[PDB]
């Protein structure tokens, strides 16, 4: 899946 | 660039995943979905109509704020 793990 | 989770929160939680049909972006935490076993399709829960217990989803967003 697209998925976003912003840091 | 849409945020449409069933918690209703629309920041960022630092885990968030992709409607394939619609694009909104959705919580994983709040939709139940495992960092360990992520899909490789993923709809939200309008575009796969699903329940979810969405108390549980307002919960744990609010400490994340
Ligand atoms: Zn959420
Ligand atoms: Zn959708």
């Amino acid at each position: 899946a697209r998925t976003k793990q912003t840091a | 660039d849409v945020t449409r989770c069933i918690c209703g929160f629309t920041h960022d939680d630092g885990y968030m995943i992709c409607c394939d049909k619609c694009s909104v972006w959705q919580h994983i935490d709040c939709m139940g979905i495992d960092r360990q076993h992520i899909p490789d399709t993923y709809l939200c829960e309008r575009c796969q109509p699903r329940n979810l217990d969405k108390e549980r989803a307002v919960l744990l967003q609010r400490r994340k704020r």
